[PDB]
C-alpha cells in the first residue's frame, strides 16, 4: 500500500480521492491519506468550504513516485509536489501514521466501482492528454477547456481530448458523404482506432478518463468529450462485438457511480435517447439500458 | 442562420446566392396492385437551383433510372440534391460560385453541408419563408422536359424571361413567388387567368406570356384575387 501525506490543512476543504468524499476544517491536524490501493491511477481533488469556484485534483500513480500535498497561501490552493529524498519520506510518512494522523483509504473487498470506472486509465496517456512535463501527476480544474474547445484561451493550461466532430473532413470520405455521415464505422474503425488510438483500449481510457473529469470536477469540456466518443461507437454499423460488450459494461458503471442530483447538466438526453433507442447499437447495450432506465426514467 | 421578413432585401444584394429546393426530386404514383397492395411508380423529377438576383434557374432532371435498386428513396433524394448541387457549385468558375446556399426545407441542411464540406466559405442556411417552388411544375414548358427526359440532363432557363430589363429583381421575385402560390393553390384557374385572353402569347424562349406593364398589374390583381377566393373557400369565409 502507498501514502498521499500533507503538510498541514490551513483552509477548511472538502477532499476526495477517487469516488470518496470527507471533509477537513481550518487548521484541524490533518496530515493526509495512507493504505492507497497500488494498482491503478488515482483522483486526489479538492473543493474549499469557502469558495466553490474551482473544484481542482490532482491524477497520479503511486507506483511513479513519491508524492506530497502542500498548501501554497500565495496562488491560494493545494499544491502536489513530489519528494525525491525517499527516506525523508518514509520517516515523515511513519511519525504521521504514527500519530495516527492519516485516514484510511477504505479499500473494500467486495467493491470493484474504482476498477470498473479507470480499467483503460493510465497515467502515461493522461499525461499526453494534460501536458506539463516536468511533473509525473497531472493537474485538472472545473475551467480547463479543450482543444476543440479553442477552436470555437491559453494552449498550456487546455485538454488535449482526441478531437470528434461528425461534420469534418476527417469524419466523410469525398464520394462517400451520404454513407460515412449516416454510418460511422469508417470514422470509428480506420481514422479514430486503426489510425489515432491504435487500439480499442486506448478509446476507452480516454473515453473513462473524460468521464471522471466531467463528475468530479464538473468539466464542461470533458463531459461533452465523453458523449462524443459513445455517440461515434453508437453511430457505427459495424464494430468489433468485443468493444460492445466492454462498452455496455463500462457505461454501466459510469451510470451506476454519477450522482443522483448530477445528472440533469452531466447527461445528455439527446445523445442517451439516440443510443439507446435509436442507433446501429440499439440493441447492444442492455446493461446500460436497464440501468438507464430504472434509475433516471425522467430522461426518456 | 436563417432567413426572413427581416432580412429580406439581402436576397437582391451583390452576393451571388442560390436557392434550392428538393420537392419534385422523388415523385411517385400511388396505384393498387393485381393482389390488392399498393404499390408506388416513380417518375422523373428535378431540382429547382435558382439565383433570386438574376432569374437563373439551374433546373437538373432527375431520371428516374437514378432510382433503380435503391433503398430508403426520400432520404437519398436528399443527399443525391446535396450532391448535384455540390458539383453545379464546382463546375461553376470560383467568382461564379455562390456565396450562400438557401435551402427550402430544414431536412436537406445537412446532406448539403456534409456535401460542401471543401467550400468553408458557402454558408448554408435555411429560410423561414414559405416558398412555392414546388409549384414549378405547373410551368408547362418545365414540366415538358421533365417528362420527356430519357437521361439525367442539365438544363437552363431564366425565370423572369425578359422582366428584369423593366422592373427590379425584388418585384421580379415577388411577381414569380405571387405567380407560383397562385398555381399551387388552384392550378387550372392559375392557369385560366395567364391564358383567359387568347390574343396575349408567350415566345417560344420564354415560360410566361408577354403581358405589358399594365396587363401585369391586372394579371397580378387576378392572381391575388384568386388566393384570396381560394382561402374564403377553404375555410368558409
Ligand atoms: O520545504 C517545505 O516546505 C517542505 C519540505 S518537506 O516538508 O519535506 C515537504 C514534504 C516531503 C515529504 C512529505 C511531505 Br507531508 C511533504
Ligand atoms: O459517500 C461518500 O462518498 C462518502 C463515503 S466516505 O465518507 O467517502 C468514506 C470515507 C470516509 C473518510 C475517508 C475516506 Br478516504 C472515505
Amino acid at each position: 500500500m502507498n501514502t498521499v501525506p500533507f503538510t498541514s490543512a490551513p483552509i477548511e476543504v472538502t477532499i476526495g480521492i477517487d469516488q470518496y468524499s470527507f471533509n477537513v476544517k481550518e487548521n484541524q491536524p490533518f496530515h493526509g491519506i495512507k493504505d492507497i490501493p497500488i494498482g491503478h491511477v488515482h483522483v486526489i481533488h479538492f473543493q474549499h468550504a469557502d469558495n466553490s469556484s474551482m473544484r481542482y485534483g490532482y491524477w497520479f500513480d503511486c507506483r511513479m513516485g513519491n508524492f506530497y500535498i502542500q498548501y501554497d497561501p500565495k496562488d491560494g490552493l493545494y499544491k502536489m509536489m513530489e519528494e525525491r529524498d525517499g527516506a525523508k519520506f518514509e520517516n515523515i510518512v511513519h511519525n504521521f501514521k504514527e500519530r495516527q494522523m492519516m485516514v484510511s483509504y477504505p479499500k473494500i473487498d467486495e467493491d470493484d466501482t474504482w476498477y470498473n470506472l479507470t480499467e483503460f486509465v493510465q497515467m502515461d496517456k493522461i499525461r499526453k492528454i494534460v501536458r506539463k512535463d516536468e511533473n509525473q501527476f497531472s493537474y485538472v480544474d472545473s475551467s480547463m477547456t479543450t482543444v476543440q474547445e479553442n477552436e470555437l484561451s491559453d494552449p498550456a493550461h487546455s485538454l488535449n481530448y482526441t478531437v470528434i466532430n461528425f461534420k469534418s473532413r476527417e469524419a466523410i470520405r469525398p464520394g462517400h458523404e451520404m454513407e460515412d455521415f449516416l454510418d460511422k464505422s469508417y470514422y470509428l474503425n480506420t481514422v479514430m482506432l486503426q489510425g489515432i488510438f491504435k487500439n480499442s483500449s486506448n478509446y476507452f481510457g480516454e473515453l473513462q478518463f473524460a468521464f471522471l473529469n466531467a463528475m468530479f470536477f464538473g468539466n464542461y469540456g470533458s463531459s461533452l468529450q465523453w458523449h462524443a466518443m459513445i455517440e461515434l461507437i453508437c453511430s457505427s454499423a459495424t464494430v468489433p462485438k468485443h468493444m460492445l460488450d466492454k462498452l455496455d459494461e463500462i457505461l454501466y458503471y459510469q451510470i451506476k457511480t454519477l450522482p443522483e442530483q448530477y445528472s440533469d447538466i452531466l447527461l445528455n438526453e439527446r445523445v442517451w435517447n439516440i443510443c439507446l433507442y435509436s442507433s446501429f447499437q440499439k440493441n447492444s447495450l442492455h446493461n446500460t439500458e436497464k440501468i438507464m432506465e430504472n434509475k433516471y426514467p425522467e430522461l426518456l | 442562420g436563417a432567413m426572413n421578413s427581416s432580412n429580406y432585401a439581402e436576397l437582391f444584394n451583390n452576393d451571388i446566392k442560390l436557392f434550392v429546393d428538393d420537392t419534385n426530386v422523388y415523385r411517385v404514383t400511388v396505384h393498387k396492385t393485381f393482389e390488392g397492395n399498393v404499390a408506388t411508380k416513380a417518375i422523373n423529377g428535378c431540382i429547382f437551383t435558382l439565383n433570386p438576383k438574376t432569374g437563373h434557374l439551374f433546373l437538373k432532371i432527375i431520371h428516374t433510372s437514378v432510382w433503380a435498386g435503391q433503398k430508403r428513396l426520400s432520404q437519398l433524394a436528399k443527399w443525391k440534391t446535396a450532391e448535384e448541387v455540390s458539383a453545379l457549385v464546382r463546375s461553376l468558375p470560383k467568382e461564379e460560385q455562390p456565396k450562400q446556399i438557401i435551402v427550402t426545407r430544414k431536412a436537406m441542411l445537412d446532406p448539403l453541408e456534409v456535401h460542401m464540406l471543401d467550400f468553408p466559405n458557402i454558408a448554408i442556411r435555411p429560410t423561414e419563408l414559405r416558398l412555392p417552388f414546388s409549384a414549378a411544375m405547373s410551368i408547362d414548358k418545365l414540366s415538358d422536359v421533365v417528362m420527356k427526359a430519357t437521361e439525367p440532363q442539365m438544363v437552363l432557363f431564366n425565370i423572369y424571361d425578359d422582366w428584369l430589363d423593366r422592373i427590379s429583381s425584388y418585384t421580379a421575385f415577388s411577381r414569380l413567388t405571387l405567380l407560383l402560390r397562385a398555381l399551387k393553390t388552384n392550378e387550372e384557374s392559375a392557369k385560366m387567368i395567364l391564358l383567359s385572353d387568347p390574343t396575349i402569347t408567350i415566345k417560344s424562349y420564354h415560360l410566361w406570356p408577354s403581358f405589358t406593364d399594365e396587363q401585369w398589374i391586372t394579371i397580378e390583381s387576378q392572381m391575388r384575387d384568386l388566393i384570396l377566393t381560394e382561402y374564403g373557400r377553404k375555410y368558409n369565409v
